[PDB]
């Protein structure tokens, strides 16, 4: 869900605690599901914010 | 649902993830807080997704 405050010019939890984009930003965002690779049934409790 | 004379704070509104969407389309919800108004209409209802 957070995938969407990842943008420039958002905000949030996300946005306004631990991680911010600049409103003139110039890049390239890429993105993929990692739950395979970075998921237990038990809780991958691992990634914290 | 016609609101008027008393004091709304939309920060914990803001605050609350529970909440899929949240759209402002003549304000920003964290400007908000320090906007006063003339009286407030929330209209409630229940939609396909």
């Amino acid at each position: 869900d957070e995938v969407r405050q990842i943008a420039p010019g958002q905000t949030g939890k996300i946005a306004d605690y631990n991680y911010k984009l600049p409103d003139d930003f110039t890049g390239c965002v890429i993105a993929w599901n990692s739950n395979n690779l970075d998921s237990k049934v038990g809780g991958n409790y691992n990634y914290l914010y | 649902k016609r609101i008027s004379n008393c004091v709304a704070d939309y920060s914990v509104l803001y605050n609350s993830a529970s909440f899929s969407t949240f759209k402002c389309y003549g304000v920003s919800p964290t400007k908000l807080n320090d906007l006063c108004f003339t009286n407030v209409y929330a209209d409630s209802f229940v939609i396909r997704g």
